[PDB]
RNA sequence: AAAGUCAUGGUUAAGUGGGAAACGAUGUGGGAAGGCCCAGACAGCCAGGAUGUUGGCUUAGAAGCAGCCAUCAUUUAAAGA
């Protein structure tokens, strides 16, 4: 599909990125249908069809809007780690569903960086503010 | 097999088949099967190429046959010598020139009419090409 | 082997190759689709 | 682990002519294939086909999560038809109305896969139209 | 807005028109109004891409010849009998 | 076997030239647009091909795959009864 309608699919990243603060990541060495359904069947009981499970982690697409918004992501163009921008939240409770599906029949392509929204470390801080 | 219901005369001379054709545009349908080659189409050839495009579109659409066989062709039998009259009429032909739209079709997708005018061009002895309707 | 004046890709895993001046259709899924132009 | 669903409705307990060798492949004895099939079958209304999940734990036991009957039989009581669709476009069998699907759409909103009941409403429109019975 | 270039024909007739269509061209003519008919010759591959639009036979075209914008419409066209080519185009002045 | 192993710029690899058609084919030269891309293409490799569902009958069991039909539709990255 031509590049002008792709040029609003760079705009489609932005307002999802602009509204979303917290983000969790995944890769797919063994990308199963149901291994992405684990986060979207879980999504419907919480909220709507707002969320994209699609990938934008390409060497121009998520690279250009990165000095525009959320500047840390200008390094994960390669190395096969994508983005899913959930629109509300402030240190929300939606982290390990891409990650616990790795132990349940997946062969670990992700290494679960965590996106550092309070600028944290690579260790999972499973404290979840209720 | 197409054939005139009546003729003014039973026989005809042989003639020649030079010149270009007249029915060159797609007049009725949307797509055509234009003749690039020269020759003559007998009525068994016109009608075997009709059963091959009618079956291919699955009785959905409308087909035009732009050419009609009306020249009678005579032959002499086996073990007959050369004089003693003109031979007996045996079949009927239509004389085809380069530029003659032979069949037409609409009411199908263009991709289905590419493949039905391919299964019907196989049964004809002249070389053909696929044309569409033009604006002017 | 088929030997034909008209050789063609018959299914989705047929490859047309030219070996020593002869157009051949060698296949990998079906042994019946192998062909040699003659 | 082989959790596929294979039986007939309630009237055939320990159903060797309907099942055959199907669930009888493993080392689990059939006394918990027939009598622990009745934990959901006689627990509700008889006669209706409840699919049941068998995942063979290593200690010769099983547990499960129940669900609603198929799109035939729960709609068959809302049809009353016996032969399903005998050549529908050459002669009609019947139809399925749209508004009758509401009672089942509010029924099956417990376990049936998804959260949008309205998105399941056009799911049982064309599925009812699939049965020779144009909705 | 279609724009078409054109030169004025020197020689006219049967053999000269055959001799243009060999060299990727075809003759045309512009006629209409108080002004005399103007016999021009066109480039074949440039017009054959323009003519495949249905917008070609409805808009007021502009032919540029000897540095002069002439605004004409397509009146008639002669197509080759079996090859997808063009033989001759008529233009009526708008 | 008398006179260019002539100059210049191209093509042909078939001894085509120095026999033959419908038709077949990633043979090779040229041409204006043809036609997808640095919002990463094209080809490989890391992977699904689910869910309701086995859509129901007539049939020998009919479940996408014997044929006959609807072939919609959800969880929606996508998965075609
Ligand atoms: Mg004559
Ligand atoms: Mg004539
Ligand atoms: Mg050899
Ligand atoms: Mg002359
Ligand atoms: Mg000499
Ligand atoms: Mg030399
Ligand atoms: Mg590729
Ligand atoms: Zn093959």
């Amino acid at each position: 599909a031509l590049n002008l309608q792709d040029k609003q699919a760079i705009v489609a990243e932005v307002s999802e990125v602009a509204k979303g603060a917290l983000s969790a990541v995944v890769a797919d060495s063994r990308g199963v249908t149901v291994d992405k359904m684990t986060e979207l069947r879980k999504a419907g009981r919480e909220a709507g069809v707002y969320m994209r499970v699609v990938r934008n982690t390409l060497l121009r697409r998520a690279v250009e809007g990165t000095p525009f918004e959320c500047l840390k992501d200008a390094f994960v163009g390669p190395t096969l780690i994508a983005y899913s921008m959930e629109h509300p939240g402030a240190a929300a409770r939606l982290f390990k569903e891409f990650a616990k599906a790795n132990a349940k029949f997946e062969v670990k392509a992700a290494a679960f960086e965590g996106e550092l929204i309070p600028a944290s470390q690579i260790d999972r801080l499973a404290t979840l503010p209720t | 097999m197409l054939q005139p219901k009546r003729t003014k005369f039973r026989k005809m001379h042989k003639g020649r088949n030079r010149g270009l054709a007249q029915g060159t545009d797609v007049s009725f349908g949307s797509f055509g099967l234009k003749a690039v080659g020269r020759g003559r189409l007998t009525a068994r050839q016109i009608e075997a190429a009709r059963r091959a495009m009618t079956r291919a579109v699955k009785r959905q659409g409308k087909i035009w046959i732009r050419v009609f066989p009306d020249k009678p062709i005579t032959e002499k039998p086996l073990a007959v010598r050369m004089g003693k009259g003109k031979g007996n009429v045996e079949y009927w032909v239509a004389l085809i020139q380069p530029g003659k739209v032979l069949y037409e079709m609409d009411g199908v997708p263009e991709e289905l009419a590419r493949e039905a005018f391919k299964l019907a061009a196989a049964k004809l002895p002249i070389k053909t090409t696929f044309v569409t309707k033009t604006v002017m | 082997m088929k030997v034909r004046a008209s050789v063609k890709k018959l299914c989705r895993n047929c490859k047309i190759v030219k070996r020593d001046g002869v157009i051949r259709v060698i296949c990998s899924a079906e042994p019946k689709h192998k062909q040699r132009q003659g | 682990q082989a959790y596929v669903k294979l039986q007939v409705a309630a009237g055939m307990a320990n159903p060797s002519p309907p099942v055959g060798p199907a669930l009888g492949q493993q080392g689990v004895n059939i006394m918990e294939f027939c009598k622990a099939f009745n934990a959901k079958t006689d627990s509700i209304e008889k006669g209706l086909p409840i699919p049941v999940v068998i995942t063979v734990y290593a200690d010769r036991s099983f547990t499960f999560v129940t669900k609603t009957p198929p799109a035939a039989v729960l709609l068959k009581k809302a049809a009353g038809i016996k032969s399903g669709s005998g050549k529908p476009n050459k002669d009609k069998v019947g139809k399925i109305s749209r508004a009758q699907l509401q009672e089942i759409a509010q029924t099956k909103a417990a376990d049936m896969t998804g959260a949008d009941i309205e998105a399941m409403t056009r799911s049982i429109e064309g599925t009812a139209r699939s049965m020779g019975l144009v909705v | 807005m279609f724009t078409i270039n054109a030169e004025v024909r020197k020689e006219q007739g049967k053999g000269a028109s055959r001799r243009l269509r060999a060299a990727n061209k075809f003759p045309a003519i512009i006629y209409g109004g108080k002004e005399a008919p103007l016999a021009i010759e066109l480039d074949h591959d440039k017009v054959m891409n323009m003519q495949a639009k249905a917008e070609f036979y409805s808009e007021v075209l502009t032919i540029v010849v000897d540095g002069k914008e002439i605004k004409v419409k397509a009146q008639d066209v002669q197509r080759h009998p079996y090859k997808p080519k063009l033989q001759h185009i008529d233009f009526v002045r708008a």
